[PDB]
């Protein structure tokens, strides 16, 4: 009656069992949020693994309020960014961690070289991509129970020689996020989300609901045409 | 210092290859094929569309039967479909979902595919249990994979990120050689017919012929100005056309040591994924980030037509060894055969 | 020294590089176009097969 | 890879069973299955196939109305509830394992078969002989016949070679005419076309010696052959 | 007595909504980027302003010129029918459209999720239609009580009645979910803790989008049920000469909806120009 012979149509009836379940996977996939994870060496990533509770790709699933998180370090990873990064346009959002004593130590082999430079050139390559214009950056700033004392003793002026503050917490933390902020030059469209921790905070994991649920909600608003 | 009279003596034997390719340039393709008929307007159609990703597919493969297809995505999902009919044959999750390469042995028994984990898994597909299994996996890289192709269903060939091409023993999960020598990303591979010579394209500007039993490369060719993204052989084994970011196609002899051919067009200003010859060799096909694939005339460096069902950049193309059809894979999750 | 052991294999190989027998490009295009044509008419993406032996026509 | 049958016995007429099929070593619920009744005076009968999922379920003409198949696939089970049932279905029941996509391998294991004494168009294949001497050493060939040609518009064949050694379940030995079995020594081979088909056998060994039968997978239902014994 | 010719102008309106509304199905036809949920409404209620512009509305022309109108008894009931069903349908759509922004932030897990979007954007569009034509079918034969030399309803009762189903419902459901939307979006900003060069935008423009489409849809089709519901339980006396003018001033509001949810959004004013060839 339909021209196919019988093992055709076992064939057929295998193949729309496999269509099943290969969307039941995509709807369970799509309810899940997928984190790109990337910082500077020795930026404290293993430290926001730990307290949010979470060689190759290392990819964790955390959940929270019975929402899914899929967390991916990639920082193990040597290789030219433009090459790998094409597969991550799909995520809703860019994590970065970044050492605020960078600012007085040196991570690169250049001693001339301050890591916190080093870490907003990364923070510039990556805000202004063009993978990464609808894809929002929720910037942690780690180690400020350290800061405090480089703060006391080393002025920014070695890594910003324009701060004409004083040498407080505040003032060095507001002139430092707003420097990083300003390297996005997308700021009509794309926001930025900056959060100061610590060992002792587990509210890392609700500012990250927070910003992940006003990136969707931003995003849906824009799709509907409230924004 | 010795370090410079090195480097001085590198030098010299760079200006002395380029002047024995140079003693070579008796004549050029591009005069002696204008005697020859032109290719003429390929017009293809789409015969069949395969549906069923839920994500960008970055690599395909055929096998040996002209049937099967082998098609991988980033959703975590490689599926084998049956090219006749658009029926599934095998769903296959990945332990990592980050692949960015395929491969379908040709005999049929093994699968091969891998990505950002610096793992190469090797599937089988036919076992008594009857399901679809891990076969292998073959770790050691220190970047990513980005080809994998196979030798034989014992051997395997794969090129990694850490500036090195490996060939490995499936059963043991070792290398047995290594291939190093690039300075850049090795991004594609290609295998001889012969079985014995196999060619590995970098993100250095560069091209090497690989000499697969010795361990060593037998020739370095150059003339690109950006990162080669795909590479394959003439059937014939004595040439390669490679593709690179310059929205440029080039033709390299590897008896000459020579570029011979560059396919380039003032329209064209994307850069290019996939590059796959058909059987006879007159026709050399490319996927470009302009949301399509052109088919050029391999003599006489013309477009002799174009395919533009894609509504995304495309990915990798891939050849029956019958000639029967052409397969091409898109970040739009379909995959289309054109005859 | 920490330097020499790469200018020693780049040295090594470019001396291995250069002694092949090269021929001429004029050959290699011969042979090349003359593979093309003979294979020519079993390219069917070059000269088209009839729907009765095309598999993917058929339905 | 093991698959149990149990639920047998005697049943007085007009009575009913569950028989069970227990898998194991495979992925149950992948494979489509068949039951086939084997008669020990009359070979081999088809009864029923059940889809892998919840598919068409096709059953033989003699027994639709009174046997029906029940599938557990998170147990990896079949059941068969046989209702009124007659001395015609005394006899050995076989569950198998199939798998239907281009280069699968249907029927390509039967279980040990559990038996259940009762107390007291279609297309027709045919044996070239019930029973034919061998000698140790040399080749045989096997012909068999069918009704109606066995080669489809698309290419193939659907005729299946199965060998039953004495005391043991029948074994696959060739898919489609040609297509050998894993675990086939290359003795094996056939060939034919439209009506007329042959089983090619180089020298046997005793290992071989059994009863050959014939399967025709062109449309449900299914029939075999009569069944040729080679006796050494 | 002689026509009034000048009337036939307003074939202008015809063609300020053919282009409002036959470029915007083409937009989301001929974009990748423009294929969610809302766009699909929008596409049929585009649609629907287009079948009031083109099959009921030349009709409706042809009258303001004429005193009688007689071509057939039965064609009076197709036009009646027509003007009824698409302009319930347009109503319906900007109710389920006001629905799906309700569902983008009240339940903002499920927006852009294609696997249920589909079966979402379905049910509404197939309601919307279904809905309308069932409302419109009492005038299909012989309930618009009128004679073969007039083409005016005179069956207060069914209109009465029907003005609550098109208007008045899908009205408070508007209401209440632009009130809950603005709720939400003041909320959220009064707690957001930014510094200023986003809140500016989000507050007056997401704020003011949420004004106009209650203010135009309200000030365009609010006039006709207010005049009409008022008119009939209450013995007062309405003259034509409004009615005429609150049935176009209806008709307005197909030329200003695809307007003000497509020229707001930067996807469609880039799709715009490159459909224009510009
Ligand atoms: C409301 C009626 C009783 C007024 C009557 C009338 O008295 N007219 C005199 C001059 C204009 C003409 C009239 O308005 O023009 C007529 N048309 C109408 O009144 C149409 C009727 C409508 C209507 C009726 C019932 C429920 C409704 N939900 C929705 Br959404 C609408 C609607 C659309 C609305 N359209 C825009 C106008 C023409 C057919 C002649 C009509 O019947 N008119």
């Amino acid at each position: 009656g339909c021209t196919l012979s019988a093992e055709d149509k076992a064939a057929v009836e295998r193949s729309k069992m496999i269509d099943r379940n290969l969307r039941e996977d995509g709807e369970k996939a799509a309810r899940e949020v997928k984190l790109l994870l990337l910082g500077a060496g020795e930026s404290g990533k293993n430290t926001i693994v730990k307290q949010m509770k979470i060689t190759g790709i290392v990819e964790t699933h955390f959940t929270f309020k019975d929402l899914h998180f899929k967390m991916f370090d990639v920082g193990a990873q040597r290789s030219e960014r433009k090459k790998w990064i094409h597969c991550f346009e799909g995520v809703t959002a860019i994590i970065f961690c970044v050492a605020l004593s960078d600012y007085d130590l040196v991570l690169a082999e250049d001693e001339e070289m301050n890591r916190m430079h080093a870490s907003m050139k990364l923070f510039d390559s990556i805000c202004n991509n063009k993978w990464f214009t609808d894809t929002s950056i929720i910037l942690f700033l780690n180690k400020k129970d350290l800061f405090e004392e480089k703060i006391k003793k080393s002025p920014l002026t070695i890594c910003y020689p324009e701060y004409a503050g004083s040498n407080t917490y505040e003032e060095a933390a507001a002139y430092i996020q707003c420097q990083f902020e300003d390297l996005n030059k997308r700021k009509d469209t794309k926001e930025i989300y900056t959060h100061f921790t610590c060992a002792t905070d587990t509210k890392n994991v609700q500012f990250v609901f927070d910003a992940v649920t006003d990136v969707i909600i931003k995003n849906n608003l824009k799709d509907c045409g409230l924004f | 210092s010795e370090l410079d009279q090195l480097r001085q003596e590198a030098e010299q034997l760079k200006n002395q290859i380029r002047d024995a390719r140079k003693a070579c340039a008796d004549a050029t393709l591009s005069q002696i094929t204008n005697n020859i008929d032109p290719v003429g307007r390929i017009q293809m159609r789409t015969r069949r569309t395969l549906r069923g990703h839920l994500a960008k597919i970055y690599a395909m493969h055929w096998g040996t039967d002209s049937r099967l297809l082998v098609s991988a995505s980033q959703d975590g999902k490689l599926i084998i479909w049956d090219s006749y009919t658009t029926n599934k044959v095998h769903a296959i999750p990945l332990r990592s979902s980050w692949v960015m390469t395929c491969a379908y042995a040709p005999s049929g028994n093994y699968v091969a595919c891998g990505g950002l984990d610096n793992i190469c898994s090797i599937y089988n597909l036919k076992t008594r249990e009857g399901n679809v299994r891990v076969s292998r996996e073959l770790a050691g890289h220190t970047g990513y994979l980005s080809c994998c192709r196979f030798l034989d269903d014992n051997q395997i060939v794969t090129s990694s990120g850490d500036t090195t091409c490996a060939l490995w023993d499936i059963e043991t999960g070792q290398q047995t050689t290594t291939f190093t020598g690039h300075t850049g990303d090795v991004m594609s591979l290609s295998l001889a017919p012969d079985t014995r010579l196999f060619v590995s394209g970098a993100c250095d500007a560069s091209a090497k012929l690989w000499d697969v039993r010795e361990g060593m490369c037998r020739q370095t060719f150059t003339g690109h100005e950006s990162d080669i993204n795909a590479i394959c052989f003439f059937p014939n084994g004595n040439a390669f056309a490679t593709g690179s970011d310059d929205a440029t196609c080039r033709l390299f002899d590897l008896r000459a040591d020579q570029e011979l051919m560059t396919y380039s067009h003032d329209n064209i200003i994307c850069g290019i994924t996939s590059v796959s010859f058909s059987k006879s060799g007159r026709l050399l096909l490319a996927g470009y980030d302009d949301f399509n694939c052109n088919v050029w005339d391999a003599l006489k460096a013309d477009r002799a037509g174009v395919l533009a069902g894609h509504d995304n950049r495309v990915s990798c193309l891939g050849v029956t060894d019958d000639g029967m059809a052409v397969a091409t894979g898109s970040w739009d999750s379909f995959l289309k055969i054109w005859n | 020294t920490a330097s020499i052991a790469q200018a020693r294999k780049l040295v090594e190989q470019l001396k291995m590089e250069a002694n092949i027998d090269r021929i001429k490009v004029s050959k290699a295009a011969a042979d090349l176009m003359a593979y093309c044509e003979a294979h020519a008419k079993e390219d069917p993406l070059l000269t088209p097969v009839p729907a009765s032996e095309n598999p993917f026509r058929e339905k | 890879v093991q698959l149990v049958e149990s639920g047998g016995g005697l049943v007085q007429p007009g009575g009913s069973r569950k028989l069970s099929c227990s898998a194991s070593g495979f992925a149950f619920s992948s494979f489509g299955m068949h039951w086939v009744r084997q008669a020990p005076e009359k070979g081999l009968e088809w009864v029923a196939y059940i889809s892998s999922g919840s598919g068409t379920i096709y059953y033989a003409d003699t027994v639709k109305g009174r046997f029906t198949i029940s599938r557990d696939d998170p147990k990896n089970t079949l059941f068969l509830q046989m209702t009124s049932l007659r001395s015609e279905d005394t006899a050995m029941y076989y569950c198998v394992r199939s798998i239907y996509y281009y280069g699968s391998s249907p029927f390509d294991f039967w279980g040990q078969g559990t038996t259940l004494t009762v107390s007291s168009s279609d297309i027709v294949m045919t044996q070239a002989t019930s029973s034919v001497p061998v000698t140790p050493g040399e080749s045989v060939s096997i012909s068999c016949r069918s009704s109606k040609s066995l080669l489809h518009s698309n290419g193939n064949t659907y005729l299946y070679w199965f060998l039953q050694r004495p005391g043991q379940s029948p074994q696959l030995l060739i898919y489609r005419m040609s297509n050998l079995a894993s675990g086939v020594p290359d003795r094996f081979s056939g060939s034919g076309s439209g009506t007329a088909f042959t089983l090619t056998i180089s020298r046997l060994e005793a290992e071989d010696v059994g009863v050959y039968y014939c399967m025709q997978h062109l449309e449900y239902p299914l029939t075999f052959g009569a069944g040729t014994k080679l006796e050494l | 007595p002689h026509y009034n010719y000048y009337a036939t102008l307003l074939t202008l309106l015809i063609a300020v909504i053919v282009f409002g509304n036959v470029l915007v199905c083409m937009a989301v036809s001929r974009e990748k980027a423009l294929q969610t949920t809302t766009n699909y409404l929008i596409v049929s209620l585009a649609v629907a302003d287009l079948l009031v512009a083109t099959l009921v509305m030349p009709w409706v022309v042809y009258l303001e010129v004429v005193g009688e109108w007689k071509f057939s008894r039965i064609h009076c009931d197709i036009f009646v029918t027509l003007d009824v069903m698409m302009c319930t349908a347009s109503i319906l759509n900007l109710c389920a459209i006001s629905i799906d922004r309700y569902t983008a932030v009240a339940m903002p897990m499920l927006y852009n999720t294609r696997y249920s979007s589909k079966r979402r954007v379905t049910v509404m569009i197939s309601i919307v239609w279904v809905l309308s034509f069932t409302i419109s079918c009492p005038l299909l034969f012989g309930l618009n009580n009128a004679d073969q030399n007039e083409c005016i309803i005179a069956n207060p009762a069914f209109v009465v009645y029907s003005s609550i189903v098109s208007f008045y419902v899908p009205f408070i459901v508007i209401l209440l979910v632009y009130i809950k939307i603005y709720i939400v979006l003041r909320r959220r900003r009064k707690l957001v803790n930014t510094n200023r060069k986003l809140s500016q935008q989000k507050e007056k423009k997401a704020t003011q989008l949420l004004a106009i489409y209650l203010g135009l849809f309200i000030i365009c089709w609010l006039p006709f049920f207010i005049t009409h519901i008022l008119n009939i339980h209450c013995d007062c006396n309405i003259p034509p000469v409004l009615y005429s003018a609150f049935t176009w001033l209806g008709y307005v509001n197909s030329a200003i909806n695809p307007i003000i949810y497509t020229t707001f959004n930067i996807e469609f004013r880039k799709a715009f120009l490159k459909i224009l060839h510009c």
